[PDB]
């Protein structure tokens, strides 16, 4: 079975950047039987170049692919908002055909803080006898960022599910779920819940909490 | 407007059996070569089964006696006849049309199969909404917790639709074989209270929909 390795694994791309990503074959591809495909995100997968150079239907001049052997490239001429995508590349010469992992390319913006909001347990899921908290971390850049949970000042790291969006398409920011979940009876033996982001956007953690008994 | 449209998608349990059909239009279908891919929930893409023009089949040593890809040209429809199933087939299949190189120039929306023997489970919805002494400032991010549910999918929506803007829905995670998924909306102080907050979710796998209204919490 051919292998086709990517690289980058992620990139990110400055607005009208000149981005190139290669594919690289464990065995030599007849150039007639290597494409590449761009998924967007939400979306199928659709032809962008087959035989390693041509363009499909309805693919931007910017586009350009190139290759031979087992090297092949897939160029963009200036990164625009509407590239950011993941790209695959597939061979065909061979039985099984076979994909690339994919070469995900984001777009680049200006920093910005998360917006973080934490809320607590709903009456009707205490009823039921669980209880989770849950904090947003809303709209920033770039896209690394850590959650750290406390109960009563102490870390929690058990019961704790994450939970990341696509980059946005219409401000190219990030946003995360976490949500820390115990049961009624544990969370009715603490008071002070807490969330705190660390970000490269600031020199100390936010941090959000709310006291079970707050009134 | 060629197009490809693949249904018949769904849970289903770790040896069963199902079939998935895929309707094409606008295209001489009898002309090309018909395949059928997948993507797993890692967003691998994979091969699963290719038929030439005359009814020739190929299939990788994965799925090779398990399942089986036919065509009817004459409703032009490609089916995939899947059998044995296991949790490794769990993925999104794509019904694609393959070309003399080996291209696949159209592709379907997809159809969803999962493999589980976990029960269909409509989900639980929390209102989520700020602490009784949390302070306003300006904007208000409210959401809903949508938790204890299986399969996917479930969608979320806010105030019939009418609420687009300022929503993240995060992808479900799933846990002890159920998935949990939140949603956040955001919308400014006076706007609330004041006008009706809603989060509307569907669960079609159980016949499932429900509202939850966000109401400001109070000691």
């Amino acid at each position: 079975d051919i292998v086709l390795t990517q690289s980058p694994t992620t990139m990110a791309a400055s607005p009208g950047e000149k981005i190139t990503i290669t594919c690289s074959a464990s065995s030599s591809i007849s150039s007639n039987y290597l494409h590449w495909y761009q998924q967007k995100p939400g979306f199928s997968p659709k032809l962008l170049i087959y035989r390693t150079s041509n363009l499909a239907s309805g693919v931007p001049a910017r586009f350009s692919g190139s290759g031979s052997g087992t090297s092949y490239s897939l160029t963009i001429g200036t990164m625009e908002a509407e590239d950011v995508a993941t790209y695959y590349c597939q061979q065909g010469s061979s039985i099984p055909l076979t994909f690339g992992a994919g070469t995900k390319l984001e777009l680049k913006r200006a920093d910005a803080a998360p917006t973080v909001s934490i809320f607590p347990p709903s009456s009707e899921q205490l009823t039921s006898g669980g209880a989770s908290v849950v904090c947003f971390l809303n709209n920033f850049y770039p896209k690394d960022i850590n959650v750290k949970w406390k109960i009563d000042g102490s870390e929690r790291q058990n019961g704790v599910l994450n939970s990341w969006t696509d980059q946005d398409s219409k401000d190219s920011t990030y946003s995360m779920s976490s949500t820390l979940t115990l049961t009624k009876d544990e969370y009715e033996r603490h008071n002070s819940y807490t969330c705190e982001a660390t970000h490269k956007t600031s020199t100390s953690p936010i941090v959000k909490s709310f006291n079970r008994n707050e009134c | 407007e060629v197009k490809l449209v693949e249904s018949g998608g769904g849970l289903v349990k770790p040896g069963g059996s199902l079939k998935l059909s895929c309707a094409a239009s606008g295209f001489t279908f009898n002309n090309y070569v018909m395949v059928w891919l997948r993507q797993t929930p890692e967003k691998r893409l994979e091969w699963v089964a290719s038929i030439s023009r005359g009814g020739s089949t190929y299939y990788p040593d994965s799925v090779k006696g398990r399942f089986t890809i036919s065509r009817d040209n004459a409703r032009n429809i490609l089916y995939l006849q899947m059998s044995s199933l296991r949790s490794e087939d769990t993925a999104m299949y794509y019904c694609v049309r393959g070309t003399t190189i080996v291209a696949g120039d159209v592709w379907g929306a997809g159809t969803t199969v999962t493999v589980s023997s976990a029960k269909t489970t409509p989900p639980s919805v929390y209102p989520l909404a700020p602490g009784s002494a949390a302070q306003t400032n300006s904007m208000v991010t409210l959401g809903c917790l949508v938790k204890g549910y299986f399969p996917e999918p479930v969608t979320v929506t806010w105030n019939s639709g009418s609420l687009s803007s300022g929503v993240h829905t995060f992808p479900a995670v799933l846990q002890s074989d159920l998935y949990t998924l939140s949603s956040s909306v955001t919308v400014p102080s006076s706007t609330w209270p004041s006008e009706t907050v809603t989060c509307n979710v569907a669960h079609p796998a159980s016949s499932t929909k429900v509202d939850k209204k966000i109401v400001p919490r109070d000691c």
